[PDB]
């Protein structure tokens, strides 16, 4: 026991006086280390924990909350922290306990101004009280505790309105959370699926009732560019269509639903925004139509989506920067008619990259007579390997001056395109009927 | 990763999307049964001008047999039996079968078909 509890407490009231000069980090790695010995980090957890429940004259500290108002951190009359001051000291005491978890206190508080697993539970019920459940920040920061400190029915109720209800970093150390949950136990795997599946048939349900108001909308804007209020409520960042995303992406995670209701009438309204002669008015249904493409083609009728909405899905993956092979459109791969050329000639350059990613690609010289450059070429290149073929080709011409090399390359290429078809070289002759193509030479075994 | 591709667009890949000045097309269209005022020929153009690039030249390798635009424009069109002309035949079968082409010829055979969307989709159903 190096330090007694009068002087943990001493270096605590730290954490709620917000100084910005003073040094935090160096107060937490005080802190980690004093916590090796086990009863001092036990006492000083303890003491964190009660003071975030706490928040939802030596110890005269006035924190600038408000405009005009500059409250005091302490009301003591049984010490109570101001709410305006809470959510500062909420952020400084998940600041310190994020790096405890990377690795009696209230009475000695005033005695002094009168002169991992288990606390799991109490910071999953923190996800209720007002000063967090409101703060992005300290949601973020609590889950990114969690995330770590992961490594019951309501304490998964309140982790998954973390995703029903508004951080997308926050948001994915949720993620994080439901999964090692979900790993622990059978049970808790089972009933945060269910409780997954209960919030995102919510959301379903009033999904279809928002599309319901825009095909409506749609109906009167048509029957007599596309600023309909009613896709405020699809475009918007945390709207039901990212929500319903996010829990089916989280859902499809531990899987390692009904609702044709929705389906359909997404159809529907798809099919008359498409008849509605706008083009990126569909990408307020993007995200709708990549959940129907995460629930559908499991690892059909997502294939008579396509054909009946192919030019639809093509927009969306035109306009999509998601790799085609990466994202979740990535099954219709193989069933190819139901892309455009470009978006097909896009996945070919990202998948031929991605192949050969790992392959460091040099420079390298070709050396060839101007009067000689398909033979000079053939003995260069004909024994090199593939990868050396796809270094990047730069070709000298003897003695001639330097110039673009771009510019000596695409003549290169062209000079090379011509000689494929001198017939000295015999290796393509005109298709007699039409006398503009060519074909391989039966006669090139001379 | 090249079966992807169609047999048009591995061609499209490797000498590229031509320009097609469908004003020199026009000018060097042969119009047989069809006329260059008819409704049906109307929609024709009407179509080719609002496909893309891609669909276009996947209708001109459909009618010619090939994608390459002539340096010298299409009044230099060769067919089998020397410089033949773009050419639209009205085809007198029954109108739910698509058009068909002669490559040799440079021959289009295109039954009438009743309204524009109709023919639009059975052209683009084709190529």
């Amino acid at each position: 026991l190096l330090l007694d509890h009068e002087a943990l407490s001493c270096l605590l009231v730290l954490l709620f006086v917000d100084e910005p000069k003073l040094n935090t980090s160096r107060l937490h790695r005080v802190l980690r280390n004093l916590c090796y010995h086990a009863q001092t980090r036990h006492w000083v957890i303890r003491s964190l924990l009660s003071i975030l429940q706490r928040s939802s004259s030596w110890l005269s500290v006035s924190m600038d909350a408000a405009l005009g108002c500059r409250t005091n951190i302490f009301q003591i009359q049984t010490v109570h922290i101001h709410p305006q001051a809470a959510p500062v000291v909420c952020r400084h005491v998940l600041d310190t306990l994020i790096q405890l978890a990377k690795v009696d206190f209230w009475d000695l508080l005033v005695k002094l101004d009168n002169m991992e697993a288990s606390p799991l539970g109490q910071l999953m019920n923190m996800l209720s009280h007002p000063v967090i459940r409101r703060s992005s920040l300290l949601t973020e920061k609590l889950l990114r505790l969690l995330s770590l400190i992961s490594i019951g029915l309501t304490e998964n109720q309140l982790q998954l309105s973390v995703e029903v209800l508004t951080s997308e970093e926050g948001l994915e150390d949720a993620a994080n959370v439901l999964l090692q949950l979900s790993r622990g136990d059978s049970g808790t795997r089972d009933t945060v699926l269910k409780l997954l599946l209960n919030g995102a048939r919510h959301l379903g349900y009033t999904l279809c009732k928002q599309i319901g108001t825009l095909l409506a909308e749609l109906r009167e804007y048509n029957l007599e560019e596309l600023q309909l209020p009613s896709m405020s409520m699809l475009t918007s960042k945390t709207s039901t269509q990212k929500f319903f995303l996010r829990v089916l992406q989280v859902i499809i995670q531990l899987r390692d639903l009904s609702l044709d209701e929705l389906w359909d009438m997404l159809g529907e309204c798809l099919k008359e925004l498409e008849e509605s002669h706008d083009q990126h008015a569909v990408l307020v249904l993007q995200p709708a139509v990549e959940a129907f493409f995460l629930v559908h083609a499991t690892e059909q009728k997502f294939l008579r989506f396509a054909e009946t909405h192919r030019t639809v899905l093509n927009q969306i993956l035109r306009q999509s920067t998601t790799h085609l092979a990466d994202g979740p459109f990535a099954v219709l791969v193989d069933y190819i008619r139901v892309l455009d050329f470009d978006v097909k000639r896009k996945y070919f350059r990202q998948e031929l990259e991605r192949l050969d990613e790992g392959l460091r690609k040099e420079d390298m010289a070709v050396h060839v007579r101007r009067d000689h450059v398909f033979e000079d070429s053939y003995r260069e290149l004909h024994r090199k390997s593939p990868e050396e073929m796809k270094n990047r080709l730069y070709i000298v011409f003897e003695g001639e001056e330097g110039q673009d090399a771009g510019g000596l390359l695409r003549e290169w290429y062209m000079i090379i395109s011509r000689e494929m078809f001198n017939p000295m070289y015999a290796l393509f002759r005109t298709s007699p009927g039409d006398r503009v193509t060519y074909t391989i030479n039966p006669s090139s075994h001379c | 990763l090249i079966s992807i591709f169609t047999e048009q667009e591995l061609e499209l890949l490797i000498s590229g999307l031509p320009t097609i000045d469908i004003d020199d097309l026009k000018s060097n269209t042969e119009y047989h049964k069809y006329q260059s005022n008819s409704i049906q020929i109307q929609w024709f153009w009407r179509a080719l001008r609002s496909f893309d690039q891609a669909d276009r030249a996947k209708f001109l390798q459909f009618v010619t047999g090939t994608s390459k635009v002539p340096l010298q424009g299409f009044a230099a069109l060769e067919g089998m039996n020397g410089i033949q002309k773009f050419q639209i035949h009205r085809d007198d079968r029954s109108t739910d079968r698509l058009p068909s082409a002669h490559t040799c010829f440079n021959q289009l055979d295109l039954p009438a078909y009743e309204s524009f969307e109709k023919l639009r989709h059975m052209l683009l159903l084709a190529i």
